[PDB]
């Protein structure tokens, strides 16, 4: 009956910048809903009535439109502001929720800090070995990491996992989990993890040699 | 939704409002003589832009308060100056047809006028309260509906409403005193 | 305080069914409209079902129709959602939410219960120490195989919360997740002071303590 | 309403007022309470552009409107599939209640007239609501809910007299089948009674004869109130009210 189209589906802006989220119904409507909801927390009601704003939500924020056409805007955009947003009609059942819109805030760029974990001994018995590459606190978001194996490039025996912006500076951090059997572990010396950043003049590399080093 | 005036207010049905441009090129509405008319007989768009023109009776068939976007809509003059010979003329807002300017708006007894009813739309542009006339024929679908627009008199430069394909004509209203 | 706290989650087979319930408090339950909201991990919001105060009116999102059921008990302050013919793409955080009685607007939200519809087995988790080695160092915790979500980690029993980064979890090509815990501390504090991983995984009712230390070399 | 007067608090326990969200709940049309859960108004009431479900409350019989409103929320908005804007006829709706009202004998339903019921002349007929008292004269505050006995004018005699001055042909018909004509020079519903019920009194039993639809200003002459006839409408309001 009345489906939400919304967008962008995701964004990166600064500080004081002005950020506008337009939410499209498909046929027209009388009023806009607003949601924000932060990384594994429950949504909030943020504006209703297509511009009023709920109780404790910030006057940077404002709704407006009409018809089909409605925006969110937030007049300053500030660190806390980061969050996921989600239009919501009450015109009829069913009712629906845009897709929402994804706010990431940009800040001065960081190069990670990298480390690199050799598995365990506990880990070895079992007949797996997991290495890890960690790349700590860096921004902006996109970072290439390559694991060599006696300087052998490896493809395809790694997985990445990647933390949201933290709430005390804005940066990211990056696991590069390598997965080997004991056996192919056992046939090898060095293991490298190759970084490569914005905020690296030069690709870094963390390297151990295997077992008891 | 409700057709709103210039002070956000619902146009109420019997209301008299005058109906302003959108640009502040343009006037109000208001009745003029054109071709062989021997009384002010064409509904024109005043080309003097302090000209309010004459307040209009915006009414619907309906018994509710209000004037609504596709409701059926009638439109008359409010009482205006007139020459001795033309005082007495009906003020009813007509659609005559076989005209060469195309179908015209037209006040005066309108014997041949085209049966069906006005509609009020609003244009889109968000803090303002934009409007544009429709002439729908008896039983129409919204299809067979007609945008009122301008067709600029060839001689005089005379701003003539008529049904258009072109641009609509643009409106917003003025409560009366 | 108002609130509302949902209850019942957990894993399902595909074509099982659950009861989910919503225990409401703070205000009188009996006069308000109550609402299902649901999330696929990493997805958005995806209205479910509403119900009237008095139960009189039921409305259901197309894809739920007839197999979701919801109802209330206003004696018991608890709204419910009846889930039959489970399949995968209902997995997701159902939350419960009461709508705004003057503007309509969904007001309070409960924390939410995660359900998975998923004929893989619950399995505990392997921990494994992501061993250290002036300025800073880094430690962490490797939680290995485990299934369905969520794992949680903490640090010295919550007294070490500065410099933690807990990655997402990722899902292994055996069906099984994996995801790994780290902290980054003063190198001078390595060998003095002691750093433990508290692993906690509910599906399973799997607690591990792991203590982090460097080895030999 | 025109002429007429007050009502006593104990008569139209089935009268209702519609109201929309803005500066305040604002009366836009009457209606009826036809179902312990359904409103009978009409279409152009709610419809062509019909607002969310969110914008709207039902209001139940009240002695003095805006005085001690107790305003109801709506689950569905049913406009006839047959109304639009270039011709004034299926001029009918309906608003679902989220919940049955609780009937009283100073609110309850009106009764729906079975489908052979003419409503011929003769009849006697009554129009209630809170609009206009008079053409552009509002009823005052504190807007007392009003009643007045209307006569019925037959369909083809009320048709005659629409084209009484009108440029309007013999050819084509004004007032249809599925429209009711009561009223006269003193004694008429008016702009604010949209949507409201016209009643008559049949074998003892009140029945729902009318909705508040058109007419051509109020009370004017050869112009009587044209309300929808309910009648009419039976088989389309039993695909959604409970019988």
């Amino acid at each position: 009956d009345i489906q939400m189209t919304q967008s962008p589906s995701s964004l990166s802006a600064s500080v004081g910048d002005r950020v506008t989220i337009t939410c499209s119904a498909s046929s027209s409507v009388t009023y806009m809903y607003w949601y924000q909801q932060k990384p594994g927390k429950s949504p909030k009601p943020w504006i209703y009535r297509t511009s009023d704003l709920a109780s404790g939500v910030p006057s940077r924020f404002s709704g407006s439109g009409s018809g089909t056409d409605f925006t969110l805007t937030i007049s300053s955009l500030q660190p806390e502001d980061f969050a996921t947003y989600y239009c919501q009609h009450y015109h009829s059942y069913p009712l629906t929720f845009g897709q929402g819109t994804k706010v990431e805030i940009k800040r001065t760029v960081a190069a990670p800090s990298v480390f690199i974990f050799p598995p365990s001994d506990e880990q070895l018995k079992s007949g797996t070995a997991s290495v890890v590459c960690l790349l700590n606190n860096f921004y902006p978001r996109e970072a290439k990491v390559q694991w060599k194996v006696d300087n052998a490039l490896q493809s395809g025996n790694s997985q990445e996992s990647v933390t949201e912006q933290d709430s005390k500076d804005s940066t990211y951090s990056l696991s590069s989990t390598l997965t080997l059997s004991k056996a192919d572990y056992e046939k090898h010396k060095v293991y490298a993890c190759e970084v490569t950043h914005q905020g690296l003049s030069s690709p870094v590399t963390k390297s151990f040699n295997r077992g008891e080093c | 939704d409700f057709v709103l005036d210039n002070e956000g207010n619902p146009l109420e049905n019997g209301g008299t409002y005058y109906i302003l441009s959108d640009i502040t090129a343009f006037g109000g509405i208001r009745a003029a003589p054109t071709g062989n008319e021997r009384c002010p007989l064409t509904v024109v768009q005043s080309r003097n832009e302090l000209d309010k023109g004459i307040g209009t009776i915006i009414s619907s068939p309906y018994r509710i308060r209000f004037i609504a976007e596709g409701h059926p809509l009638s439109l008359k003059f409010d009482s205006f100056a007139v020459i001795m010979l033309c005082v007495g003329i009906p003020t009813e807002w007509s659609v005559v047809e076989d005209l060469p300017e195309g179908p015209a708006v037209k006040i005066g007894e309108n014997k041949d006028a085209m049966d069906g009813w006005f509609r009020l739309e609003r244009v889109s542009d968000d803090e303002f309260n934009n409007y544009k006339l429709v002439f729908c024929p008896q039983q129409a679908e919204d299809d067979k509906c007609g945008d009122i627009g301008i067709s600029i008199d060839h001689d005089d430069g005379t701003r003539r409403l008529v049904v258009s394909k072109n641009k609509p004509l643009v409106v917003q209203f003025q409560k009366l005193d | 305080e108002v609130q509302l706290v949902e209850s019942g989650g957990g894993l399902v087979q595909p074509g099982g069914s659950l009861r989910l319930s919503c225990a409401a408090s703070g205000f009188t339950f009996s006069d308000y409209g109550m609402v299902w909201v649901r999330q696929a991990p990493g997805k958005g919001l995806e209205w479910v079902a509403f119900i009237s105060s008095g139960s009189s009116t039921v409305y259901y999102a197309d894809t739920m129709k007839g197999r979701f059921t919801i109802s209330r008990d206003n004696s018991k302050n608890t709204l419910y959602l009846q889930m039959n013919s489970l399949r995968a793409e209902d997995t997701a955080v159902y939350y419960c939410t009461r709508r705004n009685y003057d503007d309509w607007y969904f007001d309070v939200w409960g924390q939410g219960t995660l359900v998975t519809v998923s004929s893989a087995s619950t399995k505990g988790p392997s921990v494994f120490p992501l061993a250290p080695s002036g300025g800073t160092a880094a430690l962490g915790c490797l939680v290995k195989d485990y299934f369905p979500e969520p794992v949680t980690v903490s640090w010295n029993s919550g007294a070490l919360t500065s410099g933690v980064h807990t990655f997402p979890a990722v899902l292994q090509s055996s069906g099984l997740y994996s995801l790994s815990s780290v902290v980054t501390v003063p190198s001078s504090s390595l060998g003095t002071q002691t750093y433990i991983c508290n692993v906690n995984h509910k599906p399973s009712n799997t607690k591990v303590d792991k203590k982090v230390e460097p080895k030999s070399c | 309403i025109v002429g007429g007067q007050e009502a006593p608090r104990s008569k139209w326990p089935w009268q209702v007022s519609l109201r929309v969200h803005g500066p305040y709940w604002m009366h836009f049309c009457g209606g009826s309470l036809i179902h312990p859960q359904w409103v009978l108004t009409a279409a152009h009431c709610v419809g062509p552009d019909v607002k969310d479900l969110a914008a709207l409350r039902v209001q139940l019989r009240e002695q003095h409107l805006y005085y001690q409103d107790q305003l109801l929320p709506v689950s569905r908005i049913i406009v006839h599939p047959q109304f639009y804007t270039a011709q004034i006829g299926a001029d009918i709706a309906l608003l679902e209640l989220e919940e049955p009202v609780n009937v009283s004998s100073h609110v309850h339903t009106v009764t729906l007239p079975p489908a052979s019921e003419t409503f011929p002349p003769g009849m006697p007929c009554w129009v209630t609501g809170w609009g206009d008292v008079d053409n552009d004269e509002r009823l005052p505050p504190p807007f007392p809910l009003k009643q007045v006995k209307v006569p019925i004018m037959e369909n083809h005699i009320c048709d005659a007299k629409y084209h009484l001055g009108a440029y309007t042909g013999d050819d084509v018909r004004i007032v249809r089948d599925d429209m009711l004509c009561a009223g006269n020079t003193r004694r008429d519903s008016c702009q604010g009674d949209s949507g409201g019920p016209l009643v008559c009194k049949v074998n003892g039993t009140w029945l729902q004869a009318g909705v508040v639809s058109w007419g051509e200003g109020c009370a004017q002459p050869n112009r009587p109130g044209i309300y929808t006839r309910v009648t009419y409408y039976l088989d389309w309001i039993h695909h959604y009210v409970p019988k």
